[PDB]
C-alpha cells in the first residue's frame, strides 16, 4: 500500500533524464526494502525500470561527484551484481536437470558463469557488497541500518548456493577454500554469519572432504605423502 | 584427522584445536595450511567458547594470518616467472620471502614489496642487519637515485644504517639531513 506507490512513482522519476540520481536513489531504496524480504522478482521488477544507461547518464551531468550519488551508483551495481547471481544459478540449475556434445560443453560454461557471478557479490571490489567506498556523505541511518542487513541476509544464502555448484560438480577442494574467503581477515565474511549458518557451513564442507578422501586424497584434496 | 569427527559430533571447541594443530605443522602446502587454519578459525567462531576466550582464540590467529599474508601477496607475475604452481607451493620462511621481494627479477616491486620485505625481519627468529641493507639498497637501485623516502614516511628509526651503507653519496647524505630532522 505505502509500497505501491514509491514504485509507481519510479516511472515518472525515470521520465526526466535531469533526475536520473533521484531515480537512482529512490530505486535503490525499494529494492533495498524488497530484497530485506527476500523478494527477489518484486525487486527485479522495479530494477528493469532503471533506463540500463542512468550511470552514464549521472557521469554526463556532472564532468565537474556528490557522496550520496556516487554511493547510489554502487549500490546500484551492488544490487545487480546481486540479482545476476541469482538468476545465472536459476538458469544453472535448469540445465543440471535437463538431461539431454553441446550439452556437457554448455554445462561448464553455466557453472563456470554463476562461480563467478557469486564471488563478483562475495567479494565485491574496494569494500564488499553493500558497504559504502565513501564516508562523507549525509547521515542516513535508516539506509545504514538495512545494507548491514542485507550482508546478513544475502551474504551467507550466497555461500551455500556456491558449495553446492562446486560440489554439485565435483570441485571438492574449492569448496574447502571457501574456509579461506569466509574467515578471510580481508573481508571478514564470517561476522555477517551466525553460528547456525557457520555450523551449517562446517557441515558441508565434510561431506565435501568425505568425497576427496573416496578419491585417495586428504581431506583438504591434497596428495599423501 | 579427529577433525572430521570432532565435527560431526558438534565438538568444535576440539574441532578447532586438532585443525588449528594441523595447521602449524603444515609446511609442504601452503594453501594447505592456508585452509586449515581458515577451517580452525571457523571452528573456533562456530563454537561456544566465552566471548573473551574466543576473542582471545581469534586474536592469537590474526597474529598468523599476519604472517601468512606476505606469501600470500606474491606477486602474480613474479609467480608466472619462477614458474611456481599458483597453489601448490610450500609454506616458505621469512628468509625465502625476502630473496623473492628483493629478487631483481620483481620488476613490479615498489615500496611496498620492500616494506613486506623488512617487516619479515621480525619474524626470522635468530644476520638480521645485513639483510635490512641488503634490502635497502635493492629499493635505490630502482629508483636510480621517490621510494626510499617512501618507505621511511611510511615506517614513521636508529635502526637504519647511513655512513656504513655507502662503505652517489650527494643524495644520501641530503635524505641522511631530511632523515636527522624527521627523527628529532
Amino acid at each position: 500500500e505505502e509500497d505501491r506507490l514509491k514504485i509507481d512513482v519510479i516511472d515518472w522519476l525515470v521520465f526526466d533524464p535531469a533526475q536520473r540520481a533521484e531515480a537512482l536513489k529512490q530505486g535503490n531504496a525499494i529494492m533495498r526494502k524488497f530484497l530485506a524480504s527476500k523478494k527477489h522478482e518484486a525487486a527485479k521488477e522495479v530494477f528493469v525500470k532503471i533506463p540500463q544507461d542512468s550511470i552514464a547518464e549521472i557521469y554526463n551531468q556532472c564532468e565537474e561527484l556528490p557522496a550520496e550519488d556516487d554511493n547510489a551508483i554502487r549500490e546500484h551495481l551492488c544490487i545487480r551484481a546481486y540479482l545476476e547471481a541469482h538468476e545465472t544459478f536459476n538458469e544453472w540449475f535448469k540445465h543440471m536437470n535437463s538431461v539431454p556434445g553441446s550439452w556437457k560443453g554448455h554445462l561448464d560454461a553455466l557453472t563456470a558463469d554463476v562461480k563467478e557471478k557469486m564471488y563478483n557479490v562475495l567479494l565485491f571490489v574496494d569494500g564488499g557488497w553493500m558497504v559504502d567506498v565513501r564516508e562523507d556523505a549525509k547521515e542516513d541511518h535508516e539506509r545504514t541500518h538495512q545494507m548491514v542487513l542485507l550482508r546478513k541476509l544475502c551474504l551467507p544464502m550466497l555461500c551455500f548456493l556456491l558449495h553446492t555448484i562446486l560440489h554439485s560438480t565435483g570441485q571438492y577442494q574449492e569448496c574447502l577454500q571457501l574456509a579461506d574467503m569466509v574467515s578471510s581477515e580481508r573481508h571478514k565474511l564470517y561476522l555477517v554469519f551466525s553460528k547456525e549458518e557457520l555450523r551449517k557451513l562446517l557441515q558441508k564442507l565434510r561431506e565435501s572432504s568425505l568425497m576427496l578422501l573416496d578419491q585417495g586424497l586428504d581431506p583438504l584434496g591434497y596428495e599423501i605423502q | 584427522l579427529s577433525w572430521l569427527h570432532e565435527i560431526n559430533s558438534q565438538e568444535l571447541e576440539k574441532a578447532h584445536a586438532t585443525l588449528l594443530g594441523l595447521a602449524n605443522m603444515e609446511t609442504r602446502y601452503f594453501a594447505k595450511k592456508k585452509t586449515l587454519l581458515g577451517l580452525s578459525k571457523l571452528a573456533a567462531l562456530a563454537s561456544d567458547f566465552s566471548e573473551d576466550m574466543l576473542q582471545e582464540k581469534i586474536e592469537e590467529m590474526a597474529e598468523q594470518e599476519r604472517f601468512l599474508l606476505h606469501q600470500e601477496t606474491l606477486p602474480e607475475q613474479l609467480l608466472a616467472e619462477k614458474q611456481l604452481n599458483l597453489s601448490a607451493m610450500p609454506v616458505l620462511t621469512a628468509p625465502q620471502l625476502i630473496g623473492l621481494y628483493i629478487c631483481e627479477e620483481n620488476r613490479r616491486a615498489n615500496e611496498y614489496d620492500f616494506k613486506k620485505a623488512l617487516d619479515l625481519l621480525e619474524y626470522i627468529d635468530e644476520n638480521i642487519n645485513d639483510l635490512k641493507l641488503e634490502i635497502l639498497c635493492k629499493a635505490l637501485q630502482r629508483d636510480n637515485w621517490v621510494s626510499k623516502d617512501s618507505i621511511f614516511v611510511k615506517i614513521l628509526l636508529p635502526e637504519v644504517k647511513d655512513l656504513l651503507q655507502a662503505d652517489f653519496e650527494f643524495v644520501l647524505k641530503a635524505n641522511y639531513e631530511y632523515y636527522v630532522q624527521g627523527q628529532i
